[PDB]
């Protein structure tokens, strides 16, 4: 069976684990349990042939900066993730995640993924940001960041509602296999 | 086209126990 290795990175609290678990199991995690290192496996049929997805969940915490690259060798595609309702997490795409991944994996495709899409239209979330003169990250703004960091694709999704979720992994697959 | 995923397995779990200072 063809196999694809996909590694997911990005700031603490952005939704990396929920993204992977909602996609692979259709169940959205009830708890917020920060990750150290987890690997999941799932199969998909791609144009009539099965592909094994090896999905590598990593820690957003800076504590794990020396450990994290244990995941990187032989990666086929990265998902760099930020929350659409956390401008700090968005900035770190450029400041931290892109340069980290590229150092270890000079040629590996990167998808930029904006998470928590359901909160961009959430009134309380909008107000919480508006109180501080901020707004959610917009699709054109995310795309501009994707271009700046040389992502092969920019995608937005909600692990919670599953809107855009399948497409994130579809595009990750196509980024590797065509 | 690409199908929905199947056959979920949680293959590796690494924890950290802050009291013992060790990975679980
Ligand atoms: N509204 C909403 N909340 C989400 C979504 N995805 C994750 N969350 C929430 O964000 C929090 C963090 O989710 P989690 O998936 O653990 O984030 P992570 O990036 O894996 C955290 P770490 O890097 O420490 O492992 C949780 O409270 C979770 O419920 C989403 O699509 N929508
Ligand atoms: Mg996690």
């Amino acid at each position: 069976m063809q196999a694809i290795k996909c590694v997911v990175v990005g700031d603490g609290a952005v939704g990396k684990t929920c993204l992977l678990i909602s996609y692979t199991t259709n169940a959205f995690p009830g708890e917020y349990i920060p990750t150290v290192f987890d690997n999941y496996s799932a199969n998909v049929m791609v144009d009539g042939k099965p592909v094994n997805l090896g999905l590598w969940d990593t820690a957003g915490q800076e504590d794990y900066d020396r450990l994290r690259p244990l995941s990187y060798p032989q990666t086929d595609v990265f998902l760099i993730c930020f929350s659409l309702v956390s401008p700090a997490s968005f900035e770190n795409v450029r400041a931290k995640w892109y340069p980290e991944v590229r150092h270890h994996c000079p040629h590996t495709p990167i998808l930029l993924v904006g998470t928590k899409l359901d909160l961009r239209d959430d009134k309380d979330t909008i107000e919480r940001l508006r109180d501080k003169k901020l707004a959610p990250i917009t699709y054109p703004q995310g795309l501009a960041m994707a271009r700046e960091i040389g992502s092969v694709k920019y995608l937005e999704c909600s692990a919670l509602t599953q809107r855009g979720l399948k497409t994130v992994f579809d595009e990750a697959i196509r980024a590797v296999l065509g | 086209e690409i199908s929905l995923p199947s056959d979920f397995e949680h293959t590796i779990h690494v924890g950290f126990d802050a009291v013992t200072g060790e990975f679980t």
